[PDB]
């Protein structure tokens, strides 16, 4: 079985979930070479060992898997956080990482962000991690915990950047509508053209604000359920789980509790639901979370209480499955 | 750590 972790990613194609990087306590990140491999089907893990452009191990990367073909951006390594962008395939013989030399001006060095996926684009939002190199699209806010215990400060931004898989070139969209706070630690999950975003950390707050920018147009848009709304929250993950429908598990709240609650957005209603399930007991922060092909969300790893007193975390290597749809 | 900063 994997060891236990937080922060890692995780992405599949429906059937296979694939699993990297992350730290842990007794701290520590994970070994860079491995991928971990959980067959959604019969719920066993498999251990591969990568090669070639292999990323420093890290935690708070973002990842994706388009067509069996995975892509890595941003995270947090020993040295702090990047902005270098890789690809593995999947497809097919030894797995070979590739550090990609992208066209264009990259987004600043982050971790803890999100993305959608829209036919050959790969769109980026959001995080946290150095001022930028030069003014660019969007706002940047430092958090002025980072000047004192630091070398080199850090902020939020709401930045949105385009990777065009097409010729490997970054991007920025002009943007119409009123794009969320910078925020890092938010959830991204995509249904056709609309990428929506929830939550997250900004300042002394962790949210409970729902937008979508629409992928087509660039238009953002803040949606107003009525009625009861979750708790806001960072460290959550919110995974489309049908064409109308986005699932929500756990995070922390602005006063640090850590959640076990589970909710599905209905898109067409515009409405949160709560979703009963068997693992109350079982908060979880910076866990993934990735839907299968059965209608089932497969939540690994993150931490059951607050990992930011590191010598009492208890992260997790346990895998919760939630019968969504 | 500076790892699970800004969240």
């Amino acid at each position: 079985c994997p060891a236990e972790r937080s922060g890692h990613v995780a992405v599949s194609d429906g059937r296979h979930m694939f699993v990297w990087g992350g730290y842990k306590s007794n701290d520590f990140y994970l070994p860079r070479e491995e991928l971990w491999i959980y067959n959604m089907e019969t719920g066993r893990w498999k251990k591969i060992n990568t090669e070639g452009d292999v990323p420093p191990s890290m935690s708070g990367s973002c990842a994706v898997c388009v067509d069996r073909v995975l892509y890595l951006f941003g995270g947090h390594h020993s040295r702090g956080n990047t902005n270098k962008f890789y690809m593995l395939d999947s497809r097919s013989r030894v797995l070979q990482w590739e550090r990609i030399d992208c066209q264009g001006i990259p987004p600043s060095s982050k971790d803890k962000l999100g993305v959608w996926v829209y036919k050959n684009k790969l769109i980026f939002f959001g995080g946290y991690g150095y001022l930028p190199e030069d003014k660019v699209l969007g706002t940047f806010e430092f958090d002025e915990t980072s000047f004192w215990n630091s070398s080199h400060p850090r902020g939020w931004n709401d930045h949105v950047h385009i990777l065009d898989t097409e010729t490997f070139t970054w991007s920025q969209p002009i943007t119409t509508g009123k794009a969320p706070s910078p925020r890092a630690a938010h959830a991204c999950a995509t249904v056709g053209n609309r990428g929506f975003v929830f939550g997250g950390r900004y300042r002394d707050a962790r949210m409970n604000d729902l937008h979508y920018l629409n992928l087509d147009t660039w238009e953002w848009n803040e949606l107003i359920p009525q009625g009861i709304c979750p708790v806001g929250r960072s460290w959550h993950s919110l995974t489309p789980v049908s064409s109308d429908h986005l699932f929500l598990f756990g995070g922390f709240t602005t006063d640090k509790q850590p959640l076990s609650d589970a909710w599905t957005y209905c898109i067409s209603k515009n409405e949160w639901i709560q979703f009963n399930h068997p693992y109350t007991e079982k908060p979880r922060l910076w866990h993934t979370a990735c839907a299968s092909d059965e209608g089932e969300v497969i939540v690994f790893g993150g931490c059951a209480n607050n990992l930011l007193v590191h010598h009492r975390a208890a992260h997790s290597n346990e895998i919760l499955i939630f019968s969504v749809q | 750590s500076n790892n699970t900063s800004g969240s």
